[PDB]
């Protein structure tokens, strides 16, 4: 006889299209990501044994994607509609999860700063050091992933976040967060650090200079890439958050397959990484040629 | 030559003499004392402000300033309370083995292989700092100038001869010759006539300062000695070397007291300095760290594991308050 | 030539010296740092208030 | 040797614009925190405006916050104070006073000759004691000073000031940190007291030192000036 | 808590700290060459190719800025100041070809170069070997052989293939052929090429310390 | 936790009105992933609506629902 303005709308349509991709994509992160950091990892502390600052930076950035990737098959085995089992802890998982993922990304600021250091002033790094900077890396992240982890609860099916117990606004403090530390921040440094390296480097008539700068062209490129969609993404999200400029459910369910998919592709972007820094290196280019027999 | 065999008898006259003095080694008369323990210095301060190895540093005589030279060719006047940078003095050459801080507070010296120890005027109505005066007349290269006031500074060198300059007139008075090896190190003693000298001939000399010739000889080192303090009483002297060991040489006794050794350190020295009563013999080892030691028992009571690179200079404030041991990796660190 | 002249006058001047013995030469140096660790503020750990640091 | 001299001045519109321009020759000007005072022609001294080197930091008085602003010309050694909508309580005479702040540094060392400029027709206040305190040559003299607030900082050193402006002549310092001395001054002046009660004492006085000393702390902006003991014979 | 007027005294050190790292920036910007040699070997004739104690030597090439140290006037120990140097990028020797008869110097000037590329401070730092007066070496050979002062050679006397097996035999001392690369010109007289081939190598050895740096190589 | 996952297929802003609960045939609970735990239910018509706990009236939802 009568009806009201606001009602429910479903996400079953978008939910069921996305989960072969987001598996798919967790499946082949998980497989590149072991397949290319359980590699370097070996190759750089077996022989060498740790020798340079940049070795300390690239361990714990390995360690980092390592720990990303070995989190995703519980996430995958755990999305198959498994809720009356599988039951894994989830406060413990997303804490080693966004722990991990903060420390790539602080790791690899760290290595853009280190590369600034060592070029543009000669200020080499001693590996103890370079130790005691990682380890500092590893507390920062733990101290800017906190908020993330610390108030995911428990309940008997599932896993989630409560916003009617806490702060409504809490969680775009979250996903600003979540954009802040992971993407303005790192990027603006090792645009900055690699633009002065580039032209730095520049000035050589030499030829053998072409490699670096489109190394590092290339990482600025990756980083950019696979990241800029989804945290403009979340930004658009965050707008809807505030309801600035926002729309009916159809924006919020193209909202949510495009945050899902450019979230995986930010994903995916983890295990193209150790590509870029290590295996570009000639140094490990043969000692890999000579070390896959073992 | 004749002369060369009375020379030889010379030598074992004065080692008999001093033979028949040694009957109390300064471990047996103080093995009966209670030991200091353990000394657990922490960094107060870090200043991560150079950016080469720094070679030397010399402590204010109000115990809180502190000027530092490095190889990046800027000696730094650090405040060591409250971590600032007073003065930043670019050098004419960036090479520097030494730096000096005068007892009055307006006056630095300066110098390396340049065979220059510029003299640096602070206090000045001027508004910045400049070389007041460039001291030349070396033919080596300078190891440790030190002031001993406004207008006396002597000087060590790399060409056997230690001078005493004299500031005002520039051109030198004395020259303290008469070793023939590279002198690293001085030292004066706290009542400032009488100074200690260490070359490369691993034999420290006692000169006094008002005569010009040298008053006391003293072995016992094997390689070169590059580290000398004197004891705040100023009747004792600890020598470092490459040795891997400290001997603490005596003026009265004329001869070697202890040999601050230790069988697990194959490192050499780079600076030594005791504390303001004399008790700890701090030495700079060239195994990237510290080493704290009780100067009248001779075995270590801590270890000032704090640097990456080798500390090459130490200093130990007239307070007593703080010591801090500048290193390689252009740290310095006020222990505490 | 003259220099080993040189060298053995410096020697005969420095031998010409009176040595103490060495137990006197350690007594008043053990003396005098047992005199002075009441005012050695690395010996004993200071308080946190006069220290400055 | 260190030269201060300025321009501009003379008689002016009230409510109007003038840049007044400071000179700087014989010093390090890039490295020196400068500083402006206003002198009324019939009272003590007051801070204008206090510029930082390498203009790093800018401060004003409060009442001349929002009206005037300090430009440094680093490359050609000059010092400008744009003013802007002046009344009539702002005419007076002003100093450009280099200074330069470390540890065991003297600010306000060398102050300008100063110019003049006549239009047309809280904050720790330091208190004198008096005006004028008749003297004769040779006796001693014992000016004080108290205060509103502590000067003792927690560092230990109160920083309270001393100076000397004799007539038609720019003020010198004289006393910094209340215990120091001057560079270029006889050793008879002598600060001392406690915080809030500060003395000086001017031991064996003679002639040509008449002017007028103000006391002066600085712990905090706005640094204020005292009102002056103006002695004579 | 805060200080007063100690603030502007901090500002004062970060005023210079700041300056401090802009000449920071600029002493990378610059090349050092340490040089050594034997006694007039060939020091004066590689100075006056291009513009007391040490005598520093700052010229520029190709927006590049040199500074060279001729440490030969350090008559004292080089053990304890030779440390001072571990940094500079490129230890540019010279020796000369003529000095093959007299006190087989050379085999001193081995000595030599057997205490600095054997040096444990110097155990990253390229060496540019220069055997210049290649004229008089010329005149030399034409009427003597190297026997003379190296009797296990047993090659000819055409000078191409005793010049590039001596400089193989310099090479030969190095024992760490990965860490470092021991270059060498046989030039004399040889007008801007010489300071080009300066130019180049040290534009070389810079470009494999910031991919060792990076740590691509 | 993360965006790519989630379990809950709710939007909830603004809740209706009273609502004659013999129209309403069935309802369901929800995935509280997502801190909304409401209740879903539909109308005769199937058109979904959400709704707060406090309404008793699902209770007697309950028994209709088993007696049918």
């Amino acid at each position: 006889d009568y009806d009201e303005d606001a009602t429910p709308c479903v996400f079953t349509d978008v939910l069921n299209q996305s989960k072969p991709v987001t598996l798919f994509l967790y499946g082949v992160v998980f497989l590149f990501g072991s397949i290319g950091n359980f590699l370097v990892i070996f190759t750089i502390t077996w022989r060498r044994r740790i020798q340079c600052s940049g070795d300390v930076y690239f361990i714990n950035l390995a360690a980092a994607d390592l720990l990303f990737v070995c989190t995703l098959p519980l996430w995958m085995q755990y999305l198959l509609d498994h809720n009356s089992l599988a039951s894994v802890p989830c406060t413990l998982l997303t804490a080693c999860f966004y722990v991990a993922m903060f420390a790539s990304l602080c790791f690899i600021t760290e290595i853009a700063l280190d590369r600034y250091y060592a070029i543009v002033y000669m200020r080499y790094r001693p590996v103890k050091q370079a130790c005691l900077f990682s380890i500092f890396w590893w507390i920062f992240a733990v101290i800017i992933a906190i908020p993330h982890f610390m108030v995911v609860t428990k309940k008997d099916n599932q896993c989630m976040t409560d916003y009617d117990y806490l702060e409504v606004s809490y969680p775009i403090i979250l996903n600003v967060e979540l954009m802040l530390g992971a993407f303005v921040i790192p990027l603006s440094v090792i645009s900055y650090c690699y633009y002065r390296i580039s032209r730095i480097v520049a000035v050589s008539q030499s030829r053998h200079k072409g490699r670096i700068v489109r190394v590092l062209i290339a990482v600025v490129l990756v980083f950019i890439i696979f990241w800029l969609p989804y945290h403009l993404t979340l930004f658009v999200d965050t707008l809807k958050l505030l309801k600035w400029i926002s729309s009916s459910c159809e924006f919020e369910r193209s909202l949510k397959r495009a945050l899902i998919l450019t979230e995986s592709l930010a994903f995916c972007h983890c295990c193209l990484n150790p590509l870029l820094y290590v295996f570009v290196g000639t140094k490990f280019r043969q000692e890999l040629h000579c070390l896959l027999a073992e | 030559d004749q002369l060369r065999q009375e020379a030889e008898q010379l030598k074992n006259q004065i080692r008999d003499a001093r033979k028949a003095c040694a009957d109390a080694t300064l471990s047996q008369i103080t093995n009966n004392i209670d030991p200091v323990g353990r000394i657990q210095m922490r960094t107060r301060r870090t200043l991560r402000g150079h950016l080469a190895k720094i070679y030397a540093m010399h402590w204010g005589t109000d115990s809180r300033l502190l000027v530092s030279a490095s190889q990046d060719g800027k000696l730094i006047i650090w405040d060591s309370y409250t971590t600032n940078k007073v003065h930043a003095i670019p050098l004419r050459s960036s090479w520097v083995m030494t730096c000096a801080y005068a007892p009055s507070g307006n006056y630095v010296a300066c110098g390396g292989l340049d065979n220059i120890c510029s003299i640096y005027n602070l206090k000045t109505r001027e508004g910045n700092v400049r070389v007041s005066r460039e001291l030349a007349g070396h033919t080596g290269y300078l190891s440790c100038c030190r002031f001993l006031d406004d207008n006396q500074i002597v000087t060590s060198s790399g060409d056997t001869t230690c001078a005493l300059w004299d500031i005002e007139t520039g051109q030198q008075t004395t020259t303290f010759t008469g070793h023939t090896g590279d002198v690293m190190s001085l030292s004066l003693a706290p009542d400032t006539r009488l100074f200690v000298s260490g070359a490369c001939d691993a034999s420290a000399k006692l000169w006094d300062v008002r005569e010009g010739m040298c008053r006391q000889t003293f072995t016992g080192h094997e390689s070169d000695i590059n580290a000398i303090c004197f004891f705040p009483n100023g009747n004792a002297f600890a020598t470092g070397s490459d040795d891997a060991t400290c001997r603490l040489f005596d003026l009265r006794a004329d001869q070697e007291l202890m040999t601050y050794s230790h069988d697990n350190i194959i490192c050499g020295i780079t600076s030594v300095s005791f504390s303001k009563s004399g008790r700890l013999l701090l030495a700079g080892y060239d195994d990237f760290n510290c080493n704290v030691w009780d100067a009248l028992k001779a075995d270590r009571a801590g270890v000032l594991a704090g640097h990456d690179n080798r500390v090459s200079c130490l200093g130990v404030t007239d307070d007593g308050m703080a010591v801090a041991t500048g290193s390689w990796d252009s740290f310095l660190k006020i222990w505490n | 030539i003259a220099q080993a002249r040189k060298l053995v006058e410096q020697l005969k001047m420095e031998a010409n010296i009176d040595r103490i013995k060495v137990s006197k030469a350690a007594a008043d140096l053990m003396a005098y740092c047992e005199a002075h660790a009441k005012e050695d503020p690395l010996l004993t750990p200071v308080p946190a208030s006069e220290n400055p640091f | 040797d260190v030269q201060l001299v300025e321009s501009g001045g003379g008689l002016v519109q009230p409510g109007g614009s003038r840049k007044l321009s400071c000179s700087a020759s014989g010093f390090a000007f890039s490295s020196f925190g400068m500083h402006w005072v206003r002198q009324a022609p019939e009272k003590g001294l007051e801070w204008v405006a206090y510029i930082s080197s390498g203009s790093g930091t800018i401060y004003y008085a409060d009442t001349v916050k929002g009206r005037f602003t300090i430009s440094r010309d680093d490359p050609k050694n000059t010092l400008f104070l744009q003013m802007t909508s002046l009344r009539s309580e702002d005419t007076a005479m002003y100093y450009c006073v280099r200074s330069i702040y470390y540890y065991g540094s003297s600010p306000f060392d060398f102050w300008g000759q100063g110019t003049t400029l006549t239009v047309s027709s809280s904050d720790i206040v330091m208190t004198q004691a008096t005006s004028s305190v008749p003297v004769t040559p040779g006796e001693s003299v014992s000016i004080s000073c108290r205060s509103s607030k502590s000067l003792l900082h927690s560092n230990g050193n109160t920083y309270l000031y001393w100076f000397l402006q004799r007539p038609g002549q720019s003020p010198q310092l004289l006393i910094y940190r209340m215990s120091n001395l001057a560079s270029g001054v006889p050793d008879r002046f002598s600060g001392s007291g406690s915080g809030t009660a500060f003395t000086l004492t001017i031991s064996r006085l003679e002639a040509e030192d008449v002017g007028v000393y103000y006391c002066m702390q600085h712990l905090e902006y706005p640094l204020t000036f005292g009102a002056g003991t103006k002695l004579e014979l | 808590t805060l200080s007063a007027e100690d603030k502007a005294a901090v500002e004062r050190s970060k005023m210079i700290d700041r300056n401090l790292r802009e000449d920071g920036e600029k002493a990378a910007r610059e090349v050092k060459l340490l040089l050594l040699g034997a006694g007039e070997s060939g020091k004066s004739t590689i100075v006056k190719q291009m513009k007391t104690g040490i005598v520093e030597t700052h010229f520029t090439f190709k927006d590049l800025h040199f500074k060279m140290f001729d440490v030969g006037g350090q008559r004292s120990e080089r053990k304890k100041w030779i440390h001072c140097f571990e940094g500079v990028t490129a230890i540019i020797f010279c020796v000369a070809l003529s000095d093959y008869d007299l006190v087989n110097r050379m085999h001193e000037s081995m000595k030599l170069f057997d205490s600095i590329c054997n040096n444990k401070w110097f155990t990253d730092t390229s060496i540019i070997l220069f055997l210049n007066k290649k004229d008089l070496f010329e005149e030399k050979i034409k009427k003597s052989p190297l026997t003379i002062c190296y009797p296990e050679y047993a090659g000819s006397n055409t000078y191409e293939e005793a010049a590039a097996y001596i400089q193989c035999q310099f090479e030969d001392l190095n024992k760490r052929k990965d860490t470092k690369e021991i270059y060498t010109h046989f030039t004399c007289a040889t007008d801007t090429k010489n300071v080009q081939f300066v130019f180049d190598a040290v534009t070389d050895v810079i470009i494999k310390n910031n991919l060792k740096d990076c740590g691509l190589f | 936790q993360h965006h790519g996952v989630t379990k809950c297929n709710i939007t909830c802003s603004k809740m209706t009105s009273k609502i004659p609960v013999a129209l309403l045939i069935h309802y369901q609970q929800n995935q509280a992933s997502c801190g909304k735990r409401a209740i879903i239910l539909e109308t005769r018509q199937h058109r979904l609506f959400c709704a707060d706990p406090k309404e008793q009236w699902v209770k007697d939802a309950m028994q209709h629902l088993d007696r049918q």
